[PDB]
């Protein structure tokens, strides 16, 4: 599409090593701008990475780590701002792409558009087949005002360099090629400006700028240092709202814009909460709280009295410091219709920890959460008891929304459970992220869910492996209760339906209300079948009944 | 195409020292700092001293140090170790991705001005019979590079005939021999009786003669 | 450790093709750049060109250009020259090497590559011989003779390389009659002589004719 979100794995190893890569290609494919973290590793020797190929910006740090591939196809990244740092110094990272047991390794970096770097510094280490670090200029690579131009290269190595391209200038090159000439942008600049395309004044670039330029105005920049706005860079987007300058009160400004990463926006992208001042977020500012329109988004806003307390989940106020769910917090989300955090059960929870004499959750304290109905950051599941078959003290939750992912990529992960089915029935959405599942051996059903319904962004997919075959499934038996319109299902039966081709008697399908015959005798609504008055109509005559009380029921 | 310029030439003397140079355009020497220099023994590959402009490989001897302003180009050998005689090359990369190398120089260093030792040979009772008598001089130890030969086929001043090679300067002792003997299938050697050698050479005292004659024991 | 060994020798005629093997070792083959120079008989070195034995890239001379080829054979870690449509005068040494920052520090063994119109003829093994009558004072001389003979090399060991002394040997130049001549000397004490045993290796595995020629008083 145009942006993508990154990831924040650091270095920590694949759980999914088989969907891994297969993860990567599905966030970046399309993808020219990541809002977030470059992350890259991991990846086996023989991996096609032609999905990397369109990124030129990247808002924080990029990692290309522990890997054996032997390019890394970003010619076209451009910028990166290092919002967020490596070890919080570095905006560039490569490390341990080596042999660990014609050889494996990254040979060449390549980075042959890199001019700017905003923020943070470079580190380079432990990397045997790669050349030509050490040939280049870093710190025209760095930006002026770029506080933390650190930088910590390795040259160890176990093979050697042809020379630089003949048309290198001053031989400094991303690689063997002509075309990795590494390009100056900022030591050869004529007057102190900070930014130029050429030795003479006239190359200057507008200052508003950040990697290069075509031209001398703010409409000829390679990367807007501030925000693009168009065809043109500026320092920050048109206001909302005008005042009156007696009155002083709002007017909606015409040509007004929100900011969206780097960008000035008319408005924000489908799962970011608008803003009182003019910002797209995943989190609200300290004073205000959600709102929603009819129109299906949501908004930030401020409140009328300090604002009525909510139930924060992990990661979050209170509980950023906590890893798991566990029965020293299981109370804390006594009925709660909506979590702002996130939950994750880990092998940790159902165990004891007995490092701080800490219970084992039990099974049936699970149940605090068969209220709950949205969930703001992401759900993950990696132990849960033995006893239960599905995650049925979740068949209420409706929408998890991913603003926050795990390692940054996955709003849904179950792996290494003992489920038999997912019961999730009123799950309609996964609002960013993906999916993966993985390493359930009786996880039937899954097959069955219409994963293509729940995603919002192209960038989502389910990713499962090592899960009870659908051949095994179909095989023995297990399939959608024939009232499951369309043949979807959480689950065995009438109550795990994703949708009723036929009629709703509470959580549970059939194919006929009790309008004509049938005992504790009823009536038909909105496709449902509620009950009659303890006393009405007890007859065999023709329609009998028409509603709830005495009221409405024909005596 | 198109070869970088060196001399043949450096002498100098042992202790120290002198330089050599390279040199060439901005296109190769005077446009890269790949520029590498290599020591050739005779009869041997190259040997790899030094590269970048300036910097030594392992077991490569302090105080060789190339460095300079482009377009030259210029390695430097300092105390002059007795054994560093060889032929020396510079090379450079090359605006057209090529390698290209200098014309060489014949380091060679001074000593003892000496004179030479001249034993004096036939060919053989072997040789003879197949129409063939080559009368024979060799140069055994000396310095410098020439002398003046003169055969004597019974006192005649012949020319042409009169072959020539040169060993390197020797590696102990900074000498130098040389070939030189004459052509003489079995038609030109029959009515001449004695062949001497002379070998005027401006280290002995004056001329020396050491003699064989044809038919002798 | 690190090996470049190459072909051995080779003599081909005028309008036909070379083709030189190079095979690495003891190092990662894909890893290097190889390179291609040659040494025409004294003169200088010749840079042909160089392989990337990861891609197969190859820059090429610009007067060898039509005429050469490299490649490389990860498999097998080989590298192949390939010199078509020789014509003389590529007569030469050949080296491939092991190329660093834009500089080679680890050579093959040499490939001399013979090119001439002409066929295979032997040497001419002649012993010159000392006695008193070659006594210069104490200190003796003697060594066989080599005449008239095709192509190269001549090996000339002394008693099986065993005395390694005083011997002193000199450059094949080319006469009149087209094919090369040279000496043999042994700087030897006419202390001894004759008495002890001077013995010429006198090979010629052009022709195969390994002949051993002692030369005694
Ligand atoms: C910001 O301005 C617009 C965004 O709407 C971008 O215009 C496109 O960008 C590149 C080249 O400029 C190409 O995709 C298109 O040719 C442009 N117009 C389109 C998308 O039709 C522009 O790239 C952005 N500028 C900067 C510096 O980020």
């Amino acid at each position: 599409t145009q942006v993508c979100t990154g990831t924040d794995m650091k270095l920590r190893l694949p759980a999914s090593p088989e969907t891994h890569l297969d993860m990567l290609r599905h966030l970046y494919q399309g993808c020219q701008v990541v809002q977030g973290n470059l992350e890259l590793t991991y990846l086996p020797t023989n991996a096609s990475l032609s999905f990397l190929q369109d990124i030129q910006e990247v808002q924080g740090y990029v990692l290309i780590a522990h890997n054996q591939v032997r390019q890394v196809p970003l010619q076209r990244l451009r910028i990166v701002r290092g919002t967020q740092l490596f070890e919080d110094n570095y905006a560039l990272a490569v490390l341990d792409n080596g042999d660990p047991l014609s050889p494996g390794g990254l040979r060449e970096l390549q980075l042959r558009s890199l001019t700017e770097i905003l923020k943070g510094g470079v580190l380079i280490q432990r990397n045997p087949q790669l050349c030509y670090q050490d040939t280049i200029l870093w710190k025209d690579i760095f930006h002026k005002n770029n506080q933390l131009a650190l930088t910590l290269i390795d040259t160890n190595r176990s093979r050697a360099c042809h020379p630089c391209s003949p048309m290198c200038k001053g031989s400094r090159c991303w690689g063997e090629s002509s075309e990795d000439c590494q390009s100056l942008t900022r030591t050869v600049c004529a007057g102190g400006c900070a930014r130029c395309k050429g030795p003479l004044p006239t190359d200057c670039c507008h200052e508003q700028c950040a990697a290069g330029c075509t031209g001398p105005k703010h409409s000829d920049c390679l990367a807007c240092l501030h925000f693009n706005h168009s065809g043109i860079c500026e320092l920050h987007c048109p206001a909302l709202v005008t005042y009156n300058t007696d009155t002083f009160e709002s007017m909606p400004n015409p040509e007004g814009r929100y900011t969206f990463g780097a960008s000035c926006v008319t408005a924000c992208p489908y799962n970011y909460l608008s803003t009182d001042v003019g910002s797209c977020t995943l989190v609200c500012p300290l004073h205000n709280q959600e709102v929603t329109a009819e129109d299906g988004t949501q908004r930030c806003e401020k409140c009328s009295k300090p604002c009525a307390r909510v139930c924060y989940g992990l990661g979050m106020e209170h509980l950023r410091e906590v890893r798991a769910v566990t029965s020293a917090n299981i109370q804390e989300f006594a009925g709660c219709k909506k979590i702002f955090g996130s939950l994750a059960f880990l092998p940790e929870s159902f165990d004891g920890d007995p490092a701080s004499n800490t219970a084992p959750l039990q099974p049936e304290q699970l149940q605090v959460f068969e209220t709950l109905e949205e969930i703001t950051g992401y759900l993950y599941i990696s132990a849960w008891p033995d006893s239960l078959p599905d995650l049925s003290v979740f068949q209420n939750l409706q929408v998890i929304r991913g603003r926050i992912l795990h390692n940054g990529a996955y709003s849904l992960t179950l792996q290494g459970l003992g489920i038999s089915w997912l019961g999730l029935r009123s799950l309609r959405e996964l609002g960013s992220g993906l999916a993966l599942i993985h390493h359930n051996t009786h996880l039937c059903f899954v097959h069955t869910v219409p994963w293509d319904q729940l995603f919002r962004n192209p960038h989502q997919a389910l990713l499962h492996t090592a899960n009870r075959p659908e051949d095994e499934c179909v095989g023995e038996g297990l399939a959608c209760h024939q009232l499951c319109a369309r043949g979807h299902c959480w689950g065995p039966g009438p109550t795990q339906c994703v949708n009723c081709s036929q009629f709703l008697r509470g959580q549970e399908c059939v194919e006929e209300c009790r309008v004509l015959q049938g005992l504790p005798r009823e009536y038909v609504n909105a496709r449902h079948c509620l009950p009659c008055h303890p006393e009405c109509q007890p007859q065999n005559g023709s329609v009998t009944c028409f509603g709830p009380e005495a009221d409405q029921c024909v005596a | 195409q198109s070869a970088l310029t060196q001399p043949a030439s450096v002498s100098g003397s042992p202790g120290q020292s002198i330089t050599i140079s390279c040199t060439g355009t901005s296109s190769d020497v005077g446009g890269y700092n790949y520029v590498s220099w290599y020591q050739q023994h005779p009869g041997k590959a190259p040997k790899l001293m030094i590269y970048d402009v300036s910097k030594r490989p392992s077991g490569v001897s302090n105080r060789f140090s190339g460095s300079k302003s482009g377009n030259t180009a210029s390695l430097t050998i300092s105390g002059l170790q007795a054994e560093d005689e060889a032929d020396y090359y510079c090379s450079s990369y090359t605006s057209s991705s090529t390698l290209v190398f200098g014309g060489g120089t014949k380091l060679t260093v001074l000593g003892t001005v000496a004179a030479p030792s001249v034993f004096i040979f036939p060919p053989s009772d072997e040789q003879l019979k197949s129409g063939t008598a080559s009368v024979v001089c060799l140069l055994n130890n000396f310095y410098p590079r020439e002398a003046k030969v003169q055969w004597k086929v019974d006192n005649a001043l012949q020319s042409g005939n009169s072959q020539e090679s040169v060993t390197e300067q020797d590696s102990k002792d900074s000498t130098y021999s040389l070939s030189s003997t004459l052509t003489l299938s079995k038609a030109d050697y029959e009515k001449h009786k004695v062949y001497a050698c002379e070998v005027t050479h401006q280290g002995l005292s004056s001329p020396v003669t050491k003699s064989f004659n044809r038919g002798e024991c | 450790e690190v090996q470049l060994v190459q072909s051995g020798a080779e003599v081909k005629k005028p309008g036909e093709s070379l083709k030189i093997s190079c095979k690495g070792s003891g190092y990662s083959f894909t890893s290097y750049w190889i390179g291609w120079v040659r040494q025409a008989p004294g003169q200088g070195l010749e840079w042909m060109g160089w392989i990337s034995a990861y891609n197969g890239n190859t820059n090429y001379a610009q007067k060898l250009q039509g005429r050469v080829t490299m490649t490389t054979d990860t498999s097998t870690s080989t590298a192949y020259m390939e010199l078509r449509s020789l014509r003389s005068d590529d007569t030469a040494v050949y080296y491939c090497a092991r190329e660093g920052d834009g500089a080679f520090d680890y050579w093959g063994q040499g490939t001399l590559v013979t090119v001439s119109s002409a066929s295979t003829k032997g040497p001419s093994v002649f012993p010159l011989a000392p006695s008193s009558k070659s006594t210069s004072g104490g200190t003796a001389a003697l060594g066989c003779l080599v005449k008239d003979y095709f192509p190269e090399p001549v090996t000339v060991s002394w008693n099986s390389g065993a005395l390694t002394s005083g011997v002193h040997t000199f450059p094949a130049v080319l006469q009149s009659s087209g094919l090369y001549s040279l000496s043999s000397v042994v700087t030897v004490p006419s202390s001894s002589l004759g008495t002890q045993t001077y013995i010429c290796n006198v090979n010629h595995k052009p022709s195969n004719t390994k002949v051993d020629k002692k030369v005694e008083p």
